């Protein structure tokens, strides 16, 4: 018995989240995700890994998807339909329902997996709900915890023939307003993959609202691009309270083709958590951009790579008063890579530069585990050893000490393509 | 010229490199900047004199010691040294100087190197090695106990899967090229040491390893074109089979057991081609090959049987073109390509069946020394049967037309067992699937389809197994309806209808797919014999649950199977004319966002108004509707499709001296009242995608040759952060159809402006701006522009997170 993990993509790294636990003689794949920076054949994993020149795996026995990130479930359908894949994907419902939209969306930006691979890669797909053991063919069991992070998010608990590994994937300790914090047992795992994204690591709500209230009166107009689902619901409660305990009268559009998914995330958030229509929301047209009062208009894509938000961009620049509340990290490519990095002029279609003269910002709203959070998560669980697998090598080198100083179990820390055996 | 500016631009950051000091995540820009050093147009970068210079200034920094000069710099250093290495001038000057020498002993004398710098230095040594003069170095370093070194005992895998080219790339150039035997004999003593010196857990793994790499050096020379003497060496001065049958009789272990089982079949099929090329019969292989096989039937393991006759069958298929397909073993006429696969599906049906009633059948088709084996078999007597036929459909790859249809026959075989745990019921449907609609086993070949669709039938009907299985059965019934024709009715009536009521999505989706395959069969291909099975009750439901099923996917495929099975005329007289159809298609084409099922409904409306007639009441409201689903924020497949329907529209109506031009005349007057020119115009000179740029411009060009002629506010912001969203949706919880019949009179632009506007806009350029642009979106200097800025800022705060 020798558990082995050997991450074909986020280790010492983000995106391509892909982690093959081959343990007890059983090989089992946690997430399947992509990587929206390269666009070569690096931006799905490398599954050259596992059967080379084969079109057709038959050696994994489940797929695990934590969440919905398109780190975590963007290679779903290549890994499914081009590389072939027949076997369970197991995943939990709110993620269920929530990716395909989300898969939709990167196949309209990056536009290659067509809507009738989508189908059939999620026709496959096997829904798991909360602490339920299910099981796959024999002595393979899994259960689901409640993970947060976003909706619907789990870690999962595998065990095969005395021998557990609890993969967490994103989680999240602290207590927070969307979403609480993930609980576990007493169960005690030979192994504990975690995540190291903050391991360095209110103000950061406030300074949303205090700013859009203090920009939208300045005759100035305002753009937050979002993705489909995630963010755009985060903030969708606070500016519609903001604007209703305090009376406004400035619109706020909301970019047509999002609005029905406003109420599928609220529809399950009740459900998850433990017809919608909002007040002063109203979806826009094309002819609204030029209009010459304030607006505050979320749009899709989120990082500025194609599609409505970077049309928007392209004619709200040169103004001074105008502002991009960027919501989340933007990778290497996109338009919002320069335009957080300082560049104050971007090229465009037939070189036109646009200068921007908007006042930028940014402000993460993901909510990780912060340092404390992973050592809490440590002291519940206390397994044999810990692994570390999503964030940045030199916090994980930090983080490392700190493990070892406090509960004086080890850590490894595995480069991308580089198996991590691990014995009793 | 640009030139100077990128090689200046190139020179700055390089030069950024090599200070001691450095801290940068996001590898990302490393990988593209190597990229962007392989292609060939930058093939001058690697000409000018600065990069060999920046190597060896890199090298002579990290030789002397390198505790902490270069984290992650000297893989890239690595990666174009090896860039560099291709024979124009290169070669030489890195000859002349100490660069390659000092990598090598840099890569010797290191002991824990991160997987990256090791494959850095093997793709070095491999493409140095292509060429007379590395391999002379080479073999003066006596670098290769390093590749031994690296191929035993790291931990990368995808260090050893390319350490070992280069490795078995040195034997067979050293063999092949009349060389010295003394360095061939020292390499492959050096492979054998771990065994030789054998004749706990730890040595095993040095077997293991050793084992899997000579198998990996015989199976490359497999595929070798050409006669080679390495399998000589290999069995005269190191005998190999005596040692490794030796090695069997103490170790014990079912997982080592199969490495030591695929080398010795590799080590056949090597000796077989390199000794039959040059010095009839092939019983030398025979009888090695049949008391291997009968050692595996003695041994008692399954697992290792079926992966040995996976491996056999792919390495036979390796061979090619040089395999007689007959041997002649002894005095018999023997085709070896059936025994194979007979040992390959014989586990399987002895697995299943449990006395012998349908193998008897097929063990005809091998012969009496596979009689023999199958025989101790069967007195030889967990999930093995789902292994099995995963192992036969990752064969499917290489199969080439007749052994297809006998293990077609053979799952068929064990799907009716099965049917009179669901795992080997999936795994059978699916293999059974896949190789039907990849070799074309229409009824002539199969032989008891009826069995097929009847225990398909039950399968669909009596047990209602999880929803994973049902999708696969309605998938092999849409197969066997549309590759079997030639009861069926009688099965498919009810079942249909009760799996159009499924509580779960993934039924109801894969009923309708399956529904509009037999309404597609249902036209001239096949007699109407399937339409008095779907005129029962089928077109009610499928219009009525298009209407409302609450799943975007569902309706979609309901519109689109609606589509399909209206241009027949017996439903439409029958049960689909009295619905009104079109009020419902208007309805959705505006006032329904999700357009992905917007699009397919244009299609149903195209369908309709092509083969059928509309009432002359909704003609306003159709074009005014039909003008909005183009113009406007849609997706490309909706603005395709209504462009698609003014085409058919426009040529469909053309088709009805002076009288000639007069009606001409009146028909564009026709079609331009409506407005279709203005349109035009302002979806060519507003929208903004790919092909739509390029429909539009085929479709003007083409009609264009035709056409010439003729405080206060502080505590609400502590309030709102002191309470759960749940907490603010209790409160939010608890507290114009059919478009006006006269949208199209704004876009109402006469012929004589379409002259005029068209003349003096451009029409290539629109085509050519949009991929110009991201031609020039990733070039080479736009991604040093944005490594600069990346290497210039040092924002601490901005956190690679979770996309
Ligand atoms: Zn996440
Ligand atoms: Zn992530």
């Amino acid at each position: 018995p020798d558990i082995k993990i050997t991450p074909l993509g986020a280790g010492q790294d983000v995106g391509r989240s892909c982690l093959l636990l081959s343990m007890g003689g059983k090989n089992i794949m946690l997430d399947c995700g992509m990587h929206m920076g390269y666009n070569d054949e690096r931006r799905f994993p490398d599954f050259s890994y596992i059967v080379p020149e084969g079109p057709i795996t038959s050696h994994i026995d489940c797929v695990i998807i934590s969440h919905f990130h398109l780190d975590h479930c963007g290679a779903l359908p290549y890994m499914s339909e081009i590389v072939g894949y027949t076997g369970p994907i197991y995943m939990t419902h709110p993620t269920k329902a929530i990716a395909p939209i989300l898969l939709e969306d990167m196949r309209k930006v990056a536009v290659f997996f067509t809507t009738q691979m989508i189908k059939d890669c999620m026709k496959k797909v096997i829904p798991v709900t909360l602490h339920q053991s299910m099981m796959v063919d024999t002595d393979l069991e899994i259960k689901a915890y409640y993970a947060g992070h976003v909706l619907g998010a789990a870690m999962f608990w595998i065990k095969v023939g005395s021998q557990s590994v609890v993969y967490t994937g994103d989680y999240n300790m602290t207590p927070d307003r969307h979403l609480g914090a993930a609980w576990i047992d007493k169960c005690r795992p030979d192994l504990l993959i975690s995540e190291s994204t903050y391991a360095t690591t209110r103000c950061r709500e406030r300074d949303f609202l205090k700013k859009v209230h203090e920009c939208v009166a300045k005759g100035g107009k305002v753009l937050i691009p979002v993705f489909a689902l995630g963010r755009a619901q985060e903030l969708c409660i606070l500016l519609e309270t903001y604007w209703e305990r305090m009376n406004l009268k400035y619109p706020i559009y909301f970019a047509l083709g999002l609005t029905e998914k406003a109420n599928t995330y609220y529809k399950m958030f009740i459900t998850w958590t433990n017809m919608f229509d909002f007040k002063h929301i109203k979806p826009f047209d094309k002819a609204y951009i030029d209009n010459p009062g304030a607006m505050v208009v979320f749009a899709t894509p989120g990082m500025l790579h194609a599609g409505l938000s970077l049309q928007i961009f392209k004619k709200w620049a040169p103004n001074e008063n105008n502002m991009v509340i960027m919501p989340g990290y933007c990778v290497q490519g996109t338009v919002g890579n320069k335009i957080l990095g300082g560049a104050k002029k971007v090229e465009f279609e037939n070189r036109q530069v646009v200068e921007v003269k908007m006042a930028v910002e940014y402000m993460s709203f993901s909510a990780h585990a912060d340092a404390k959070g992973i050592m809490q998560l440590i002291q519940n669980c206390e397994p044999k050893n810990v692994m570390l697998v999503h964030g940045e090598a030199g916090k994980m080198k930090f983080l490392r000490s700190k493990i070892k100083d406090e509960f004086n179990l080890e850590t490894y820390m595995p480069a991308n393509g580089e198996t991590c055996v691990i014995s009793t | 010229q640009k030139q100077e500016e990128t090689l200046s631009r190139l020179r700055t950051i390089f030069d950024i490199f090599l200070r001691e000091n450095f801290s940068t995540t996001n590898n990302v820009y490393f990988e593209k900047l190597l990229t962007h050093l392989q292609a060939k147009e930058n093939a001058f970068v690697l000409q000018a004199p600065f990069v060999v210079e920046w190597v060896d200034r890199c090298i002579t920094a990290v030789t002397e010691d390198f505790k902490k000069i270069h984290p992650k710099v000297i893989s890239f250093m690595l990666n174009l040294t090896s860039f560099l290495a291709n024979n124009e001038w290169m070669i030489v000057r890195l000859r002349e100087l100490d660069i390659v020498n000092r990598a090598v002993k840099l890569l010797q004398r290191e002991h824990n190197l991160s997987p990256s710098i090791k494959l850095g230095g093997i793709r070095l040594m491999k493409a140095i090695t292509v060429y007379s003069m590395g391999l002379a170095f080479l073999r003066m370093h006596r670098i290769w106990t390093l590749l031994i070194q690296y191929s035993n005992n790291d931990h990368t895998l995808y260090v050893v899967r390319e350490a070992r080219q280069v490795l078995y790339n040195m034997v067979y150039k050293s063999c092949d090229k009349l060389h010295d035997k003394a360095v061939t004999l020292e390499i492959l003593s050096e492979i054998m040491q771990p065994i030789h010196d054998n004749l706990d857990n730890e040595m095993l793994h040095k077997i293991s390893s050793t084992l899997d790499l000579l198998s990996y050096i015989l199976q490359q020379t497999l595929v070798l074109e050409e006669r080679t003497t390495l399998i000589i060496l290999l069995k005269e001065h190191h005998d190999f089979e005596i040692t490794v049958w030796k090695l069997i009789d103490m170790t014990h272990n079912p997982y080592f057991t199969e490495k030591i089982f695929t080398t010795l079949s590799s080590y056949n099929f090597a000796l077989l081609l390199h000794e039959k090329l040059l010095n009839e019969e092939f019983t030398e292989f025979g009888l090695a090959f049949f008391n291997l096989m009968k050692f595996l039937i003695t041994r008692k393991d399954g697992l290792s049987f079926v992966k040995l006759a996976e491996l056999n069958h792919v390495l036979w298929k390796k061979l090619g073109p040089r395999a007689p397909k007959e041997i002649v073993i002894q005095q018999e006429r023997v085709t070896f390509e059936n025994q194979l696969i007979c040992f390959h599906m014989l586990p399987l049906l002895f697995s299943m069946k449990y006395f012998d009633a349908y193998v008897v059948k097929l063990l005809e088709i091998s012969c009496e020394q596979t009689l023999r084996l199958c025989y101790t078999m069967r007195d030889n007597f967990a999930g093995l049967a789902n292994k099995c036929i995963h192992s036969l459909l990752a064969l499917e790859n290489v199969l080439d037309r007749e052994q297809a249809v006998t293990v077609c026959q053979a799952l068929l075989y064990v799907l009716r067992e099965a049917v009179a745990d669901p795992q080997v019921l999936h795994s059978v449907m699916v293999g059974l699937r896949t190789l039907i609609e990849r070799f074309k086993i229409t009824w002539k070949e199969s032989v008891e389809t009826i069995g097929l669709v009847n225990c398909l039938a039950f399968v669909l009907e009596n047990t209602s197994m999880d929803a994973r299985c049902t999708v696969q059965a309605l998938k092999l019934v849409q197969l066997a309806v549309e590759h079997f024709l030639s009861s069926a009715l009688v099965c498919l009536g009810p079942i249909i209808v009760k799996r159009m009521h499924d509580t779960m999505w993934e039924v109801r989706d894969t009923t309708l797919e399956l529904t509009t395959s037999i309404a597609s069969i249902s036209r001239i291909k096949f007699p109407a014999f399937q339409r008095f099975l779907i005129d029962s009750k089928i077109p009610p439901i499928v219009y009525e649950m298009a209407k409302n099923d609450s799943e975007v996917y569902v309706r979609a495929s309901a519109f689109q199977c609606l589509s399909q099975m209206v241009s027949i005329n017996l439903l439409w007289e029958n049960g689909l004319s009295q619905l009104d159809l079109v009020d419902h298609l208007l309805f959705v084409m505006y006032r329904e966002t999700n357009d992905i099922v917007r699009s397919e409904a244009v299609i149903t409306l195209m369908k309709i108004y092509e083969h059928r007639k509309i009432h002359e009441k909704y003609k306003n409201t159709l074009f005014s509707t039909l003008n909005y689903c183009v113009i406007g924020d849609h997706h490309t497949e909706v603005k395709l499709n209504a462009l698609n329907f003014w085409r058919r529209e426009f040529y469909r109506q053309f088709s009805n001296e002076k009288e000639i031009q007069t009606s001409i005349a009146k028909v564009f007057g026709e079609v331009q009242q409506y407005g279709y020119f203005g349109i035009l115009l302002k979806c060519l000179r507003e929208e903004t995608s790919m092909e739509v740029l390029e429909f539009l411009i085929k479709g003007v060009k083409t009609m264009t040759e035709k056409f010439e002629r003729y405080t206060e506010a502080d505590e609400v912001i502590e309030s709102i952060l002191n309470s759960q969203d749940a907490q603010l949706l209790e409160k939010a919880f608890e507290t114009k159809r059919h478009i006006d019949e006269f949208y199209y009179k704004q876009f109402a632009v006469p012929l004589r402006q379409f002259f005029e506007e068209l003349k003096t806009i451009d029409l290539d350029q629109l085509v050519k701006q949009h991929q110009e642009w991201f031609e020039c979106k990733e070039n080479f200097t736009s991604l040093l522009d944005d490594i600069l800025g990346a290497l210039k800022r040092d924002d601490e705060n901005m956190i690679s997170d979770c996309y």
